[PDB]
């Protein structure tokens, strides 16, 4: 199964997301609360809007802009970091959070019933006495 | 127009979520005592919680005006959600609208059209045949 | 009237050649759990050792 | 009559009512002058007694007055709450944008406890916004207009349902006060009692019997004759005094350990202290009316009393058994009685003045809490009451009022009549209220005593059916916010002229007689059997000597648009509904002719709509002009009065206003001395008079379709105006700022040759669509060309021109000249947004021509777009050559129950050709009633017919009878009332005669290029990639869910895929389907949809494998 | 308190603002209320400017600095599920005839370019980088054409003042 969107599947196969999964969809570990800088109105290094994680604002335009044309494809620009590509992947590529302690997914945990509590066999307030501490 | 900016109500959950997770990590390289630590994972995994679906528990987090942040799971259920307005049908271009009036000299296959709006609609095609000739 | 909007980058239109490109190196880097990243820098490009992948 | 300027309007009035119209905007201007205390006000209400008039004003900052702080060692009171002058006159704040405003001025004053000064500053409490002349508001220019509202009033609402289960008629009562918590009396399923307490979940009457302190046989000598108290008395299972107080106490917390000497005194805090709980004045004389125990003293004592709540619980015990009348132990005996609310004792009217009673409460409420707060953070001997008040959040609170609330509301206003009809309007259920969605059809429905309160015809006909009703013609708003309802009293048959104010209690006292009941000419009926109103909300016949009210007039129950529509008495109410929302729709034509055949209610309508300058004081006219009047008074002084010529309406169309007297005019006081916008002479014109022929007219006025004569658009007699208004800014940015000029790159002279030489087109400047108006441009910054880009400029010399157009350009479809140049500059000190340093707003107006597609209608519902503009030679004309102007529907008329129009055509005709009835025997019998100066008249003379005492059947056909001929000897219409036609187009006779007449219709604000809005391809949205709809842009259309469901019943499935695709969000489907129509190519196959890939991603993004398959 | 506000000045917008130009904003704010309180009616920003002793146009920048972000999931119109991000125009998005306008311009470019010599069509293409992206130099040129870039100039003025025939060029006058 491939999502190369040559616009024929006949199957679509919802599932799951293990940790592994999350962590490889991703384009590296974004890592602070700073989405655009207040002056210079570009995304900041590593918050919300990171061009290196996500992709570039501006057309085949690496971040510090020394390459700036399709003729440098496919690259990325050592100093800024950013892989020089089209702006419409920003649409795309997916990044994650990386967490110090585990978490529970809340749709298998505040459900009727709830999975966690029905694979487990324990109470719902069994699970928000635990997962709540 | 005068730099007004519009956020998405995701980057402020997606925020609290990477604020919290970088505490959590400084308190847990720094030594604390474990109330304080369990108490800063319970704020993450509420904020967690929160920012998949806002008042899945507890109250739901809201902003100013007290109006609540429009959550992951808020772009899918309900009527604002993606299944439904995806269902309910998108605007299109080449179209048009307009009063109407009766027609009782056409013939049963004719529709009258005013030249101001067909020469709206038919642009594409106007302009490629006057340029053709 | 109508208010108006600009996501602040920069909008092109070219050809999306995949024969004409600057031709590019690849260096392949090693993580602390020896996780394997091949970063596609240029040719003309120093590589730094250390990058965070 | 009793109005000096007035046209001759001869009426068939039979009835002589001797009540006058009263001044219709008084609903707007008495509550806000109220609210101010203006001195006027005073003397007004210190004229039916009320020896203690206070302002609301005066009554929030009394309640207010004074504020303590904690520890009882300091006040602070507020007193005195006085105004200046405005800031700035009325066009002057409508041209600069500020509101109409005026401050407060308060001798604010606090006193320490402690050693005891007075600190008697005075308070500038905010620029205040001051109601208008004509009853509305100015805020930021535009005209703003608050709306009444109606709610439930605050008291005792006992209200009974029964079960389908036991069959019990479980009784239960909603004591709601003003501002305060709801406690109740419900009963159980068993033989128990509801008393659960602001949805406490659980209680009996007992665990509040005992704390309030008393025992189970202080119980029994309140409660003593039921198996309801001796079951209660059984099942109370919390027995002992302090033990219920800490009973209803541990209820009242849950969560920590009670305390049992707050248990007795939050209870007094929570109902019976006037600090945190009050019913209203109003509400508490409902009480003390509703149970009769303060019948001797004043209205007082705001919060509750134990009398009263056992009193209600035993009113609540005896309707469960079911009783006729109750007296308490200290009270005067009360009928025992269910409690509707619908009733209009029941619903009281909150008008502007409380509703900005109830924003200044909250204001002075959320300002006094930092007042308590920062009272003991501040030290002694170092404050006053300017370092004590935050005025800010008052301020904050009055603006957050009118402007964005649901109540405040542009004045719509597109003529007189939609001025004074959205004006008086009263909405049943909004904020503070039911919601729209929420609220069934019990609200929509119209109760019995909305007779004279409320018009039961003129509502919204969309979703708001019913919600949205206007005042009455002759209501009057009580001081309890009441409405009243005159009525002329009838003592021993003999119904005096002592016009009594009733409201619905009276009413429900009383039975009430009607107009159309034939009197002796000396006060007494000549029947002993009338028509009468049973308090039930009944009709019945009744002996001439029981009735002690009869109505003032007919037409009392109706609107004021809805009484500017003739012969209603004939038509259905369904037309009259769409006849009354048809009325303020009309645009101001460029003539504005006075309709032929009317009511007499136009006139005052005219002069109380406030959109007619009025002779103020009694003198000579000293100079007429185009702009200003100046009269000259009879003691020496001299006014002007300026005409507001071309002014932009709220919904583009003019507000010219021409003077109609002349040089040596003597004028008296209250006359009209220059006709607004639907004007002329004095009275309302909406429209103007049209010959109609009522023939079926070759299928193209086919299912209510009209079609015109040519002679309307050639002679200008339907031709609107609309003063468009364009504006744009010039802001600063990061890369500079944006500035106005007349360059403008990589463009010519060409299109440059209209504007001026700083970039602004200059006055009469006519422009097309696409053009440019204000010449602005923007630094671009400096950006890497594309090769070819940088070859051409290479080739042709020029320059990068690295600063960016964006000019202002006039939109699709606008046109006409370019009146005014509205031009503000932050440079030249003007008040301004933040950023912008120059802000200017073009006027366009287009003389807008009648078209095909204008939405025409008559004045009882029956409208319908011009289907088709025939020219005049092929109009079926009239046998001596006259060619009609609209020929409407045949089929339209009958099956929609609407024929008060065929009437009015019939004597439109009558009341053009004029008529004079033979004198021979005098009197014929059906012109007996008919009054005098009516057997003649002149032709093209206006004659009023009334709402519900008017024309008859007999009258009009008699006086169509007798139909004096036009020039020759020539009687173009017989005594049927038809008229032979020629055909215009064929050239025979038509071989039956046709009715025809004079109806007055006009044209109403649903034009066509209003609506007519097409894209190929234009913007998009931001988020998703549709294209964003909206005529204010290109606009698609909404391709709903229904749609999709009938191609898919059609199994088209490509056209389904193109229109989901490749139309709506293909991002690079879309150039491609361009560019292979340009080049003539085939349609290229469609792509994945974009709001699938939002799907995918979102769902990738909730933690779920969305694994797409092929194979 | 030092750690509450200074995570009240990091942790608390939408975008971050570095926490002298918190503290600035939070004492423009103070004087602002100060100043409408005591003043009465609102201030100037001459007088603030004057006030906190800087300039107006600093004030200015503040105050733009000030405006906190709205967000686009309010029901702005009076429709609930109308919705406030739908009914932005998106100006930087594609105006999709100027690409296809764009795409036929290279044509009737490479059709122009067809209508001259080889040597001359080499020169323009490699001089201002149209076959490729790069735009080479004279000396580049005369490089891979084995001549001097004094040549090159030559035949540079020498297409110059043939692209400048209007009876050549109107076509592509048409294309500005
Ligand atoms: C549904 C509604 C208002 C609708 C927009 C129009 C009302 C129905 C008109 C009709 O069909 O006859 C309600 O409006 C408010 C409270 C609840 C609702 O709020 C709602 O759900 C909707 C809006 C609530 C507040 C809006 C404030 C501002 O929005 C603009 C400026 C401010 O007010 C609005 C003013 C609308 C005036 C209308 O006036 C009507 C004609 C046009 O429909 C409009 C010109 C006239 O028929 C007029 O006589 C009737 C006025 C309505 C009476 C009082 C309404 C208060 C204008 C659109
Ligand atoms: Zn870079």
């Amino acid at each position: 199964g491939a999502m190369l969107d040559v616009n024929f599947f006949d199957e679509l196969r919802i599932g799951l997301a293990t940790a592994e999964d999350i962590r490889q969809w991703s384009y590296g570990e974004v890592k602070k609360p700073e989405t655009i800088n207040y002056r210079t109105l570009k995304p900041e290094k590593d918050g919300l809007f990171c061009e290196k994680i996500f992709g570039p604002t501006r057309d085949w335009e690496c971040y510090c802009g020394k390459y700036k044309r399709v003729r440098f494809k496919g690259i990325i620009c050592e100093r800024c970091g950013v892989e020089v590509t089209r702006a419409k992947v920003r649409r795309e590529r997916m990044g994650h959070i990386e967490l110090a302690a585990p978490v529970t997914h809340i749709w298998y945990f505040k459900g009727v019933p709830s999975r966690l509590g029905y694979l487990l066999d324990l109470a719902p307030k069994d699970l928000e006495k635990i997962i709540y501490f | 127009d005068g730099g007004r900016f519009a956020t998405s109500d995701l980057n402020d959950l997606y925020r609290r979520v990477i604020n919290r997770n970088n505490r959590l990590k400084r308190l847990i390289d720094l030594g604390a005592p474990e109330i304080i630590v369990n108490n800063e994972k319970r704020m993450l995994q509420e904020s967690v919680d929160a920012l998949f679906d806002n008042g899945r528990r507890g109250r739901p987090v809201t902003g100013p005006g007290n109006r609540p942040l429009k959550s992951l799971s808020d772009l899918l259920k309900g009527k604002q959600g993606r299944f439904r307005q995806n269902l309910l049908g998108k605007r299109v271009d080449y179209s048009g609208r307009s009063v109407i009036v009766v027609g009782p000299q056409l013939k049963l296959h004719q529709c009258g059209l005013p030249k101001l709006m067909a020469l709206e609609l038919f642009k594409p095609f106007v302009m490629k045949r006057l340029v053709d000739l | 009237r109508v208010l108006r909007g600009s996501r602040l980058g920069a909008v092109s239109y070219e050809t999306d050649r995949n024969h004409d490109l600057a031709p590019r190196q690849i260096a392949r880097y090693r993580t602390d759990n020896g996780e394997e990243f091949e970063v596609p820098f240029a040719d003309d490009a120093e590589i730094p050792g250390t990058w965070l992948c | 009559n009793s109005v000096p300027g007035a046209p001759n309007r001869v009426s068939f009035a039979k009835l002589r009512e001797p009540l006058e119209v009263p001044g219709l905007l008084d609903v707007q201007t008495d509550s806000f002058e109220w609210l101010i205390g203006s001195p006027r006000w005073r003397e007004s209400a210190a004229e039916r007694g009320d020896v203690n008039p206070v302002g609301g004003l005066e009554e929030v900052l009394y309640e207010l007055s004074p504020i303590e702080d904690f520890s009882g060692s300091m006040s602070l009171s507020f007193s005195d709450p006085r105004f200046d002058d405005v800031k700035a006159p009325v066009d002057e704040c409508k041209d600069k944008d500020m509101t109409y405003a005026a401050p407060l001025f308060v001798t604010a004053e606090f006193i320490n406890n402690n050693t005891g000064e007075i600190k008697s500053q005075t308070v500038f409490m905010g620029d205040f916004p001051m109601m208008t002349e004509k009853g509305t508001f100015i805020i930021n220019g535009t005209e703003r207009v608050v709306v009444s509202q109606l709610v439930r009033s605050p008291g005792v609402y006992f209200d009974e349902t029964i079960d389908k289960s036991t069959d019990k008629t479980l009784h239960s009562v909603k004591v709601i006060p003003s501002r305060g918590a709801w406690l109740e009396f419900d009963v159980d399923k068993r033989d128990t009692v509801g008393v659960r307490i602001d949805r406490k979940r659980r209680q009996p009457v007992t665990v509040l019997l005992k704390a309030l302190g008393w025992t189970s046989e202080q119980i029994v000598e309140r409660f003593g004759f039921s198996e309801i108290m001796r079951s209660t008395l059984e099942k109370d299972n919390t027995v002992g005094t302090d033990e219920a107080l800490l009973d209803i106490y541990r209820k009242l917390r849950p969560g920590e350990p009670p305390t049992k000497e707050s248990a007795q005194t939050l209870l007094e805090n929570l109902f019976f202290k006037e600090k945190r709980y009050d019913l209203a004045r109003v509400g508490r004389y409902k009480v003390n009316k509703k149970l009769g125990l303060h019948v001797g003293e004043p209205i007082t004592s705001s919060t509750l009393t134990e009398e009263d709540v056992v009193a209600t619980i035993e009113y609540l015990v005896r309707l469960h058994e079911g009783q006729t009348t109750m007296t308490v132990p200290g009270g005067v005996e009360v009928p025992v009685e269910t409690d509707d609310i619908d009733h209009f004792g029941n619903r009281r009217l909150r008008t502007v003045g409380e509703l900005i009673q109830n924003q200044i409460r909250v204001g002075m409420s959320r300002m006094e809490r930092v007042v308590r707060e920062r009272m003991t953070t501040q030290d002694v001997e170092a404050i006053t009451p300017q370092t004590l008040i935050n005025i800010r959040p008052v301020v904050a609170a009055i603006k957050e009022f009118f402007g964005t609330s649901q109540l405040s509301q542009f004045m719509d206003q597109n003529n007189p009549l939609s001025g004074l009809t959205h004006k008086r309007r009263l909405l049943a259920l909004g904020p503070g209220g039911l919601s729209r969605e929420r609220a069934g059809l019990e609200v929509r429905d119209v109760h019995p005593s909305h007779y004279g309160r409320m018009c039961p015809i003129e509502t919204p006909e969309g979703p708001n059916i019913g919600l949205i009703g206007s005042l009455s013609v002759y209501a009057r708003v009580n001081p309890f916010g009441f409405i009243e309802t005159p009525y002329r009293k009838v003592v021993d048959g003999v119904v005096s002229d002592e016009i009594v104010y009733l409201t619905a209690d009276e009413e429900d006292r009383h039975v009430v007689a009607q107009a159309n009941s034939p009197i002796d000419a000396d006060g007494r009926f000549v029947e002993p059997r009338v028509l009468v109103r049973r308090k039930a909300g009944e009709v019945e016949y009744v002996p001439s000597s029981e009735v002690d009210y009869m109505d003032v007039s007919p037409r009392q129950m109706v609107s004021v648009a809805t009484a500017m529509i003739p012969f209603l008495e004939h038509d259905d109410a369904n037309r009259a509904l769409m006849g009354a929302n048809m009325q303020r729709q009309a645009v101001p034509l460029v003539r504005s002719e006075a309709p032929l055949v009317g009511t007499g209610m136009e006139l005052r309508a005219a002069i109380d709509a406030g959109d007619v300058v009025v002779a103020e004081e009694s003198g000579v006219i000293e100079e007429v002009s185009a702009d200003y009047i100046t009269v000259m008074h009879d003691n020496g002084t001299r006014r002007t009065y300026r005409m507001r010529k071309f002014a932009r309406s709220n919904h583009g169309t003019c507000a010219n206003q021409c003077p109609i007297v002349d040089a040596g005019d003597r004028v008296e006081a209250g006359q009209v001395i220059a006709d607004g916008p639907c004007t002329d002479d004095g009275e309302m014109a909406l429209g103007k008079n049209l010959l109609v022929a009522i023939m079926p007219w070759e299928g193209h006025n086919y299912e209510d379709a009209i079609i015109l004569s040519n002679r309307l658009v050639e002679e200008d007699v339907l031709t609107s105006i609309h003063i468009e208004e364009h504006e744009i800014d010039a802001r600063d940015t990061k890369l500079g700022a944006e500035e106005i000029t007349r360059d403008i790159p990589n463009i010519s002279d060409e299109v440059l040759a209209d504007l001026d030489e700083r970039g602004i087109v200059r006055i009469g400047a006519e422009v097309r669509d696409g053009d440019i108006l204000v010449g602005k441009v923007t630094p671009k910054g400096e950006t890497e060309l594309t090769p070819e880009e940088r070859l051409l400029r290479a080739i042709f010399g020029e320059k990068a021109r690295e600063v960016r157009d964006t000019s202002l350009k006039v939109p699709h479809g606008e046109s006409g000249k370019v009146i005014g140049i509205r031009v503000f500059s932050r440079e030249d000190e003007d008040e301004l947004p933040a950023g912008v340093n120059e802000l200017v707003r073009v006027y366009v107006a287009q003389k807008r021509k009648i078209s095909d597609g204008d939405k025409l209608a008559g004045r009882h519902g029956n409208k319908g777009v011009i289907g088709k503009i025939l020219p005049v030679e092929d109009m079926p004309f009239l046998a001596d050559g006259t060619p009609v102007d609209i020929i409407l529907n045949t089929h339209g008329v009958p099956r929609r129950m609407n024929i008060g129009q065929i009437l009015e055509t019939h004597l439109g005709w009558c009341a053009h050709s004029g008529w004079k009835v033979d004198a021979a025997k005098g009197v014929p019998d059906w012109a007996a009633r008919l009054p005098d100066e009516l057997l003649e008249a002149q032709p093209n003379a206006i004659v009023s017919t009334p709402v519900f005492d008017g024309a008859q059947e007999a009258e009009l056909q008699g006086l169509l009878s007798c139909t004096l001929p036009n020039r020759d000897g020539d009687v173009l219409v017989d005594a049927d009332g038809k008229a032979m036609l020629f055909d215009g187009r064929s050239g025979e006779p038509f071989p039956y005669p046709v009715t025809v007449g004079y109806m007055y219709i006009m044209k109403l604000h649903h034009l066509v290029d209003d609506k007519i809005h097409a894209r190929s391809t234009g913007p998009y949205s931001m988020i998703t990639q549709q294209p964003l709809g909206g005529k204010a842009q290109f606009g698609g259309q909404r391709f709903g869910e229904m749609e999709c469901w009938a191609m898919q019943a059609y199994g088209a499935a490509y056209t389904l895929q193109e229109l989901l695709t490749i139309k709506s969000d293909d991002t690079v489907g879309r150039v491609k389907v361009y560019e292979a129509i340009v080049k003539g190519e085939n349609i290229p196959e469609p792509g994945i949809p974009e709001s699938f890939k939002v799907l995918l991603k979102e769902l990738q993004s909730l933690c779920l494998n969305v694994e797409v398959l092929s194979s | 308190r030092q750690a509450i506000t200074r995570a009240m000045a990091d942790q608390a917008r939408t975008i971050r603002i570095p926490v002298h130009m918190v503290e600035v904003i939070n004492k423009l704010g103070r004087i602002q209320r100060e100043l409408l309180q005591d003043l009465g009616r609102e201030p100037t920003p001459e007088e603030l400017a004057k006030e906190m002793d800087i300039t107006p146009e600093k004030v200015l920048e503040i105050q733009q600095y000030a405006r906190e972000p709205i967000s686009l999931d309010q029901t702005i119109g009076d429709e609930g599920d109308s919705q406030l991000g739908d009914f932005i125009e998106d100006s930087e998005a594609v105006v999709a005839v100027d690409a296809v306008s764009f795409t036929l311009l290279q044509d009737q470019l490479q059709s122009v370019l067809d209508t001259l010599s080889e040597r001359e069509a080499g020169v323009v293409r490699l001089r201002f980088g149209l076959t490729d992206g790069q735009p080479r130099t004279l000396d580049e040129i005369g490089q891979v054409y084995g001549v001097t870039r004094e040549r090159i100039r030559q035949i540079e003025s020498k297409t110059m003042s043939k692209l400048r025939h209007p009876s050549r060029s109107q076509v592509l006058r048409d294309y500005l």
